[PDB]
């Protein structure tokens, strides 16, 4: 459904105060870590074993801050997510093969990243809008595939 | 190429727009418009040979397609020479569903049509656009500010203040809508916005996005001798017009203030008090509370059909005096400080001066910080009088005229004492004890913002010179009385020192010896107060009549009641009166009652105000001067 | 899975929330009726408004549970038994809604304690709760 | 026809089935609405379990309550009826139904049986590949048919990872998870993958498949039967076909 | 024969491993299934490797693998050789390999205890070095037997055991035992039970301590309550200062506290804002010991140091010894002069800073009942020492005065001439006399000094029952009739009581003796427990000053002339409201109306308020002549001090029972004249404020005094309500009259 406005403008708000160098990649690291089978896509990188090699390993946070991004696409055009990301979903989708539900396992560790962030400012509610959002995302970007 | 490929538009309003088909081995099917795009479109457009200026994509009027989907995910540069060199997947291999069929519409920017309708000017209401003559709305789908703006833009009416609807004429549902996804604002036309999709998708089953922008009904004051004081004509649409005086509400004449950026309504005056409009007089009353930033988020009701003449234009008289300039600096954010009071330019006197005030100058004129304050003429004295008018402003008022400003009774300046300032130049260049219930700035409880908190003092030791010391701080002169038990009520918080002995030479209450901050045994029934001298009060005293506002005028001052002098006293100053006292707008000069066996104290004379201040604490006079009038120079009055 | 690493992480992070670990149960509960309304027809009876006794109530159970879990956890099934009973038969509850309460419970404690949640404790925190969410789930029918 | 995949390959974990490469796979769902898995074992006839079949029902059910409530897939989305069903005489020791269908399913690219084995595979360190419709790490059914490739495992230390000792009257039950697993010699043990991979609810029922490269045939070796690991227990338990070959065949014959 | 080999396998030392055994060359192994000390005492020996230490299953060596060559084995451990233990036969057996047992012996472990990073040799964090490395334990279940044993393998004083880490850091590497928990007779810990060797959970955040002491330097202080009996609980162990977590604190534990410290029982949880103490670091963690341990240190379990806690700050006590009221000087105990113990010093309490609420409220602490009367001027004669500075702005509903608050008196010196004295409203001196017990036997009262029999012509069960639950007897069994104890020889109190049965105290229940019944010698109470007044003046209004009459039996009637006192006035007058004094008139000889007298000789002591409780003769309706009429005057009820004369000073008002001053607010010369004018002196010169003439006393009964200046009294003016005043005595009016 649409997202009122309270909720999209404390989500952008927030994600402005986001920082973006860093928190895409360790939250993206982290998803290896916790569910260490995604990295069977990123192994080409390296060792992705301890966790200081996963959060020092410059390829891990290029992509996760390229990932960031394009999540930035998203909450920018919320109610046209699949245009928007069609052809991103093909690359990992229909190239690479990733099963979409991977996206919100990172998704979810993301939401803990920016909790953890953010601390008590990170509100039930805010959290419940970032979930929207990132389910959004998660279902626009396993839209190819049917 | 390959295996015989051609592509067509069909169901087009021209023959280049449509839905897009592409025949391939014979058979004709649709593509679906899943990653179509700019760019897409763009190469359709060029193949079929059109105008690209403007591309829509999008089904305007076409079907839905049937059979094959050849082409999925369509990518182009806008380079490539035919769709079928794109990237894609493969052939007749899709998910997508004959819904989502692409189409197209070349245009080179002839017919494309904006406008607003039913908002009651040009400038407000729906959003409706004329896009091959078939008319449509925009949705609010991703309607943000920018948007707005862009479309506020390009009708000229500045920027867009509201996404609100007003009550008028309802539309026809148009059933073809517009989606804009984004654009950066900078954009001249909404169509130049990017992405734009005309029609096809339905948006969602709440629509008619309507804005009031900030030109859609445009106030003005005219014929003021302030441009803060004048007749009230709004513009609404391309028309000027006046506004009656029953129809323009002190609420109103506020928020115009406030939005002309005019300080607080001072008074607001019917009758053609500043002449008979001309032409066209508005029929609608603004109803808004008055807390509201602009008129046009003023709601308006229509006329009960009264008609109003020109003899009952309203007028407004606003608070601020913005007539003030730099004189002789090298640069214009540094001279001598110029005044025009009375219609006349002079140097002001310098005898309370300091760096928050010309911090306030510097930044009404928009010059930053003061960087100095000069003394002596250094940018010459200038040929003018000197105004000796004293300011009184804490630093952080936007503008002299919301300072607080004396003039009765200021000692002569000398030639050589004339306020200057030399100002940064640069807005990115930035950088208490008050008295309460009064009825001035030197007489009521003592009230001190300590610690982020207000809170009083205690009665207890509370001596004249503790009140001295007050006094003295704050600029007004000496203590006339130090008043206990909470003589002007109690007041309200923590009390933070208590039994004060101050020698009177402290520059700070703090520096006196006190039990300490906090530590007091007083209750806010023995909150001390004071009353200063430069306390000035204005009453009107009569022998014969009950009438409070009608009488020979006394002003208390300096510890005294004395008369008025009538001589110099205009009508300006009646009226003056009269709205002070909240009496009525006019009033007569009666002759004295010569039945009163008793010579008053004469103060001053020759007092002149203008038209514009509410007191006459604020009226241009002569010094102050204690005479023994004679009857027949008091001043008695009715005001009506 | 649950190494001794993760074990011992586990623990030692579950000690340092100590009595607070029932207020960040409701708290947790609170974000999944917020997060996810479906979950709300499983409570029909409760008040679920904001920290709600019953809900601040089942939230201290929940948490208690937990640390009995985390004091002997190289055996769960004897000590949830009770539990997997009552949630499995009687209650019906699909097992989705172990996973997602798992996870905002993963975001409170994340929220409220930052210090305690470097990557090897998320790790072994989600696996532990994994481990607990599926012998709550295995007598479901 | 056995073990001819159009396109062979090269559950919480990766490895898509993107190509549809186990077309032997069969989905079906119970009455209230859980998914489950099934294989192909000729054009008529397909392999499940006891277990999966007394879903949503009492433990003292027979066939006539049993056939009406299934739904029952094939393919992509396929609908399929059902003839009958014939369950094994013995159902402590193993776990296994045959589904018959009243026509012969038409057999093509995405719908094709696994053949049985006319050897025993199931020697220690063999990597086969499971496939499946269960539930993934959101404790959600899956979206998409995924498949994992895992190592069959010592019998004996899966025995021990369940039951205390092998010994029969030491024995206890140590099960990480409430429901005990049935061991005995008509099943065998396989662990998990080495990138932490498993099978989870609704697995059951479907092929442990070996690609057999020198006569490039894919072979069902067992059938997991003990669906309730969820890479919290240590091992998958699966049952032992050539144990049942020859009930199969006269289940087959009659 | 000589084809049996033993080896240890992985144990990383040849003294240390899973047994395997060579038998005609093929290596096995044995199983754990009945294993014991004895088994590793035969392989020890047999390898040379010395004493035993553990024995384990595969969990600590991995499986072994092979045939399993001995099962079941019982021996004693007094045998040559391992194959020499009583065994089913050589691959007889019901084990798998998981239980194949191993050993480790005293050679392979080497083991020693040390101190680490103690402030003595005597405490500290516990590391055992094994095998060369040194590590730590964990303190899961670590209990006070462990740390007894530890003590003792140290030869540390083993009167006092610690548990805990007191400024020791956490350890790093190996943690070698978890949860040892042995009998504490054991020689050393590693001898206690304990869990296989090398598996645990914990982390080195839980590691073990020790504190051993002979008792001789364990300090316990309160600061910062003002006294040694209030305050935050500090404790110096080892001269390290710390402080108690509040967690698991309750008054149970704060009781054991205040009796270590001799300060009675712990009242409340209660901070005193005193002094502002910089934060000890260190914490000490109880575990719910029961109270009645006559020192916290023999609470069992109590942990010193190692752990955080956060929301659980600062504990802090009030005990009822924070201050100790006392009434001294007085004819009764519940009368006199109050002296406070504050710390260990008794001091007397200035006339200013004791209010009537918290007078109420000490002797109902002390169970006096309600305040009769607060007396200044050192009425009780003069306190001796210090005076305490401090008032107590105390409501009067609080259960203790420890808990009221007390404000610090502004700098001024108090002189014992103004010593409070307050007499509140119980009677407690009654006894039992010829009981066998004495809470059993006939009632005597002391009256004017004298014990008197109680008459028991309405002395009953209930009365009788009362006054043993008073003295802790329980029920009354019988009230027998009759002297059988005795008449005794002395007067008998003819005193009737008026109970309810529910009271508390004999003095809470009415009591009348004017004109009371005689009582027969022989007819005295024993058990076995298991009215208007005036005055009259034919030819004045005034309340005050008149004939002393007396509504009694439908009729007023005189009081005869005879035996009273100034106490008895007193009283009369206190009833009335008068003073506290007064002097008896000449009768007017005016008057030629003879009064009915209903009761003469009424003698009262001090100390009761109402003339009810005042001993007389019995009630006899006679005509008196007008020579025997009493007319009295009692002093006015307002009175000026400290002021040069008589008409000038402070004002100071008698209402409610006690004195009190008025507030300057509308105060003017008007009402200073009508009180003068009452007074008769001339007019009003002055009226002065701020407490010109010194500051008053007590409660501040009329504020806002707003007089027409021709009432003919104070009371007749429109005030505020009595006793109701914001003002404080900085603000007690005064006058200066002509
Ligand atoms: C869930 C949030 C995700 C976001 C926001 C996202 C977005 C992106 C974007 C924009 C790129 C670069 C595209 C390009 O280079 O053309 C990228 C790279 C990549 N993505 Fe993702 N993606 C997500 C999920 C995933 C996941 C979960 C995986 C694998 C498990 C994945 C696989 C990859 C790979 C392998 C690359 C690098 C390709 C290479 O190095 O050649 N994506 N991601
Ligand atoms: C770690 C996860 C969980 C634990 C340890 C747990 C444990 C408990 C406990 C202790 C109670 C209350 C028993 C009592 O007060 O007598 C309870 C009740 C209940 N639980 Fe859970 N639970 C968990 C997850 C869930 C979830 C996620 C749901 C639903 C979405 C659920 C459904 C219910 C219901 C319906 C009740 C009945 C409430 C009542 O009887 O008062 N459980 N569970
Ligand atoms: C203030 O003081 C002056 C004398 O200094 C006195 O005349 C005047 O009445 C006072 N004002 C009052 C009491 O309000
Ligand atoms: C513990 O305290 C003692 C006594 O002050 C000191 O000698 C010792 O160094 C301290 N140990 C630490 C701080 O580790
Ligand atoms: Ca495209
Ligand atoms: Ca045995
Ligand atoms: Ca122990």
């Amino acid at each position: 459904v649409h997202l009122t406005p309270e909720e999209k403008s404390a989500v952008t708000a927030l994600w402005g105060k986001v920082n973006v160098d860093e928190v895409g990649g360790e939250a993206l690291g982290r998803l290896l870590v916790v569910y260490p089978w995604t990295q069977r896509f990123f192994e080409s990188f390296g060792d992705l074993s301890t966790p200081d090699a996963v959060m020092g390993n410059p390829k891990v946070k290029a992509h996760g801050k390229k990932v960031l991004g394009a999540f930035s696409d998203g909450l920018a055009h919320l109610d046209n997510l699949k245009g928007t990301f069609a052809t991103l979903s093909e690359l990992h989708c229909d190239k690479l093969h990733v099963d979409p539900e991977n996206f919100r396992l990172l998704g979810n560790v993301l939401v803990c990243v920016l909790a953890h962030h953010f601390g008590k400012e990170f509100t039930p509610p805010v959290q419940a809008a970032y979930q929207k959002v990132v389910a959004g995302v998660a279902n626009a970007l396993a839209h190819k595939y049917h | 190429k390959g295996a015989d490929l051609s592509l067509r538009l069909v169901d087009g309003v021209t023959e280049c727009s449509g839905r897009l088909e592409v025949r391939f081995q014979g058979e004709w099917g649709t593509i679906c418009d899943d990653g179509w795009d700019s760019y897409d479109a763009a190469v359709a457009c060029k193949q079929l040979g059109c105008p690209t200026a403007v591309t829509a994509i999008g089904r305007v009027n076409a079907s839905k397609g049937f059979g094959h989907i050849w082409l999925d995910s369509v990518s182009c540069q806008g380079h490539e020479p035919a769709i079928w060199q794109c990237k894609h997947h493969e052939w007749g291999k899709h998910y997508c569903n004959h819904n989502e069929d692409a189409g197209v519409t070349c245009s080179d920017g002839s017919d494309l049509e904006l406008r607003l309708r039913g908002g009651g000017s040009r400038c407000a209401g729906t959003v409706e656009v004329e896009i091959q003559r078939l008319l449509g709305k925009v949705c609010d789908r991703g309607w943000g500010l920018k948007e707005a703006d862009v479309v506020c833009r390009q009708l000229g009416c500045g920027s867009a203040l509201k996404t609100s609807y007003q009550v008028y004429s309802k539309i026809q549902a148009t059933n073809t809508w517009l989606f804009l996804s984004s654009c950066n604002g900078n954009e001249t036309s909404l169509w130049d916005c990017k992405n734009w999709q005309w029609g096809g998708l339905t948006c969602d089953h709440y629509e008619e996005a309507k804005i009031t922008c900030s030109a859609h009904r445009e106030p003005r004051l005219v014929g003021g001798d302030i441009p803060c004081s004048g007749r009230v004509e709004v513009k609404h649409g391309d028309t000027w017009g006046s506004i009656c005086d029953s129809d323009f509400s002190l609420e109103a004449a506020s928020v115009l203030c406030r939005e002309l950026q005019c300080g607080t309504v001072v008074s607001i005056l019917g009758g053609a008090h500043f002449g008979e409009g001309n032409g066209q007089i508005w029929a609608e009353e603004f109803q808004c509370e008055g807390h509201e930033s602009h008129l046009s988020l003023c709601p308006v009701a229509p006329r009960p059909e009264g008609t109003c003449s020109h003899s009952r234009d309203v007028g407004v008289v606003c608070s601020r005096y913005t007539e003030i300039r730099l004189v002789n600096g090298k640069t214009p954010c540094e001279g001598r400080v110029e005044l025009k009071t009375l219609g006349a330019w002079g140097s002001l006197c310098n005898s309370h001066w300091d760096i928050e005030d010309a911090h306030v100058l510097c930044q009404q004129l928009k010059c930053g910080v003061a960087l100095s304050t000069p003394g002596g003429a250094r940018f010459g004295k200038g040929n003018g009088q000197i105004w000796r008018h004293m300011f009184h402003c804490t630093g952080t008022e936007q503008h002299m005229g919301d300072c607080p400003v004396t003039a009765l009774g200021a000692s002569l300046c000398p030639s050589e004492q004339v306020a200057s300032v030399i100002c940064s130049g640069n807005q990115s260049q930035t950088l208490q004890l008050r008295l309460v219930n009064g009825g001035g700035r030197c007489a009521g409880r003592v009230e001190i913002y300590h610690e982020g908190s207000w809170g009083t003092i205690c009665d207890d030791s509370w001596d004249l010179s503790d009140a001295h010391v007050v006094c003295r701080q704050l600029g007004c002169g000496e203590a006339i009385n130090a008043t206990g038990s909470a003589h002007f009520g109690e007041g309200t918080g923590p009390i933070w020192l208590d039994e004060m002995k101050c020698n009177g030479k402290e520059s700070r209450i703090w520096q006196c010896h006190s039990h300490g901050w906090g530590q007091q045994n007083c209750r806010h029934k023995e909150d001390a107060g004071v009353i200063c001298s430069e306390f000035m009060s204005l009453r009107l005293t009569s022998e014969a009549s009950r009438e409070a506002c009608a009488g020979r005028l006394e002003v208390f001052y300096n510890g005294a009641w004395g008369t008025v002098g009538k001589s110099s006293m205009s009508e300006t100053t009646v009226g003056v009166v009269c709205r002070q006292l909240g009496c009525a707008d006019k009033g007569k000069i009666n002759p004295a009652s010569l039945d009163k066996a008793m010579s008053i104290p004469m103060w001053v004379d020759n007092v002149q105000c203008p038209k514009g201040p509410d007191t006459l604490w604020q009226c241009p006079s002569s010094p102050w001067e204690k005479r023994l009038a004679s009857p027949s120079e008091e001043t008695w009055i009715t005001c009506d | 899975v649950l190494s001794p690493a993760d074990k011992t992480n586990v623990k030692a992070a579950w000690g340092k929330v100590g009595a607070h670990a029932g207020e960040y149960g409701a708290e947790a509960l609170e974000r999944m009726f917020l997060s996810f309304p479906t979950t709300k027809t499983y409570f029909p009876h409760f008040d679920l408004s904001h920290g709600s006794a019953q809900v601040k109530g089942h939230g201290k159970k929940v948490a208690d549970a937990l640390t009995n879990a985390v004091a002997h956890v190289d055996d769960m099934p004897n000590a949830l038994s009770a539990l997997s009973d009552l949630h499995a038969h009687k209650l019906r509850v699909d097992p989705v809604n172990f996973k997602l309460l798992s996870h905002c419970l993963l975001v409170t404690l994340a929220a409220h304690l930052p210090a305690e949640f470097t990557p090897a404790v998320h790790a072994s925190l989600d696996k532990f709760l994994a481990s607990v969410s599926t012998v709550l789930t295995s007598k479901y029918r | 026809v056995c073990g001819k995949p159009k396109n062979p390959a090269n559950i919480l974990g990766g490895h898509l089935d993107a190509k549809g490469s186990f077309p032997w796979q069969a989905k079906m769902v119970s009455h209230h609405n859980l998914t489950t898995g099934a294989t192909l074992i000729n054009e008529q006839w397909l392999l499940t379990t006891a277990k999966n079949l007394f879903l949503n029902h009492s433990e003292n059910a027979t066939a006539k309550d049993i056939a009406p409530t299934l739904t029952l897939y094939v393919g992509k989305k396929q609908l399929v009826e059902i003839e009958k069903v014939v369950l094994h005489p013995n159902y402590s020791q193993v776990d296994i139904g045959l589904i018959k269908l009243k026509q012969k399913v038409s057999v093509n690219e995405r719908v094709m049986p696994i053949c049985l084995p006319s050897k025993d595979y199931a020697e220690v360190g063999r990597v086969g590949y499971v496939s499946g419709w269960g539930r993934n790490a959101n404790f959600k059914f899956t979206d998409h048919l995924k498949y994992v490739m895992l190592p069959v495992a010592d019998q004996d230390q899966c025995i021990r990872h369940y039951e205390g000792s092998t010994v029969p009257e030491k024995k206890t039950p140590k099960s990480p998870v409430g429901v005990q697993p049935i061991l005995n010699e008509h099943t065998f043990c396989a662990g998990m993958s080495k990138y932490q991979e498993d099978t989870c609810y609704g697995d059951a029922g479907s092929a442990f498949a070996v690609h057999d490269l020198e006569e490039d045939t894919w072979y069902a070796t067992g059938i997991l039967s003990f669906d309730k690991s969820c890479a919290v227990a240590e091992y998958g338990v699966y049952v032992k076909v050539t144990s049942i070959q020859d009930w199969v065949q006269k289940t087959i014959a009659e």
